[PDB]
């Protein structure tokens, strides 16, 4: 069963660098294929504490389940 | 039976990806040479390294060498290839010579067709990097695998 | 053993010599073949190369004297050695090609020898 579980963390890997090649960091979201599979991921930002930024990439299996991996990303 | 088998390829994936993790990750800002008949910071091509498709070649920066002790890290020249359906590293632990040197080569893992990679050059993904001056701001190593299909991995790469 | 070589010995100044390597346990015809030799006093040095579609390359010092080839039928790849100089005398190992001058799986070698 862990073929999910490390798919969808290259696929989650990804996508956090992706919006680490840019500032505005508005909540995006889209597919990526990957080990001839779909994967559906979001990026969310997350309001912090404090000043001078953080986000939740997370990915799921299917179009409108649950994330089979969520990992927070802290940037600026 | 077939589990411990599946289960254990994972385990060769990730053997692969992590040593590609440490070299895409350290890339260093030091052009390379192409000792044949020229001289860039990213090498990318047809048949490099004598692959059966592409080829890479690039300069990478080494820290925790155990051979070797110096604290600001060496610079060694690196590569990856497809050879017998097999991913590749190649790697030369020496400076550029017109003797030669013998190139260590390690296969990483097994049963992969293709090899491919895009350049990012901050905001498009690119087939080629003609640019010798400057990194680009990110490389996709997408790996094409028998049993899996295409598998790709992304590299932020440092600026300088 | 993947590449064993044959055809050294002694041979007076301005001979000939074939030197030969028998290729075994991998897929000969689509590998990049290379000669590096090593003379006394010196460290390895390649020598000539042979791309897999049948190109060829040479060091300066051995070029249009030294020819490279290579039967992918038998999986043999030769080098006809030519104008045997002294400066030649060296251990000829035979290995597989990186592409420029480097080489990787070099073989036990054969020993050629003038002066
Ligand atoms: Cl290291």
């Amino acid at each position: 069963y862990l073929e999910q579980k490390m798919f969808a963390a290259m696929v989650a890997d990804n996508q956090m660098a992706m919006v680490m090649l840019n500032k505005n960091l508005k909540a995006s979201n889209g597919e990526e294929e990957l080990a001839g599979q779909t994967w559906y991921w979001k990026v969310a930002p997350v309001a912090t504490t404090q000043p001078l930024k953080a986000f939740d990439v997370s990915v799921a299996a299917e179009k409108q389940a649950s994330p089979i991996i969520t990992v927070r990303s802290y940037v600026a | 039976e077939l589990s411990q088998e599946r289960t254990a390829r994972l385990n060769e994936l990730q053997r692969a990806l992590v040593m590609m993790d440490s070299d895409f990750r350290q890339i260093a800002l030091r052009q390379t040479r192409t000792n044949g008949e020229s001289k860039k910071l990213l090498h990318w091509a047809d048949y490099l390294l004598d692959s059966d498709n592409k080829g890479i070649m690039f300069a990478r920066l080494g820290w925790h060498n155990p051979q070797q002790q110096f604290p600001r890290g060496e610079v060694t020249k690196v590569g990856y290839r497809i050879k017998d359906e097999r991913l590749e590293r190649v790697w030369w632990r020496y400076p550029d010579t017109p003797a030669g040197q013998e190139g260590v080569v390690t296969p990483l893992l097994s049963d992969v067709e293709e090899l491919n990679v895009r350049f990012y050059d901050g905001k498009q993904w690119i087939n080629e990097w003609s640019n010798e001056l400057t990194l680009p701001a990110a490389i996709s190593v997408e790996l094409t695998l028998k049993d899996y299909g295409k598998i790709a991995r992304t590299y932020l790469t440092p600026e300088g | 053993v993947q590449l064993q070589e044959s055809g050294g010995g002694l041979v007076q100044p301005g001979g000939s010599l074939r030197l030969s390597c028998a290729a075994s346990g991998f897929a000969f015809s689509g590998y990049a073949m290379s000669w590096v030799r090593q003379a006394p006093g010196k460290g390895l040095e390649w020598v000539s190369g042979i791309n897999r579609d049948g190109s060829t390359s040479y060091t300066a010092p051995v070029k249009g004297r030294f020819t490279i080839s290579r039967d992918n039928a038998k999986n043999i790849l030769y080098l006809q050695m030519n104008s045997l100089r002294p400066e030649d005398t060296a251990v000829y190992y035979c290995a597989k090609w990186l592409g420029g001058r480097d080489w990787y799986d070099r073989g036990q070698g054969t020993q050629v020898t003038v002066s």
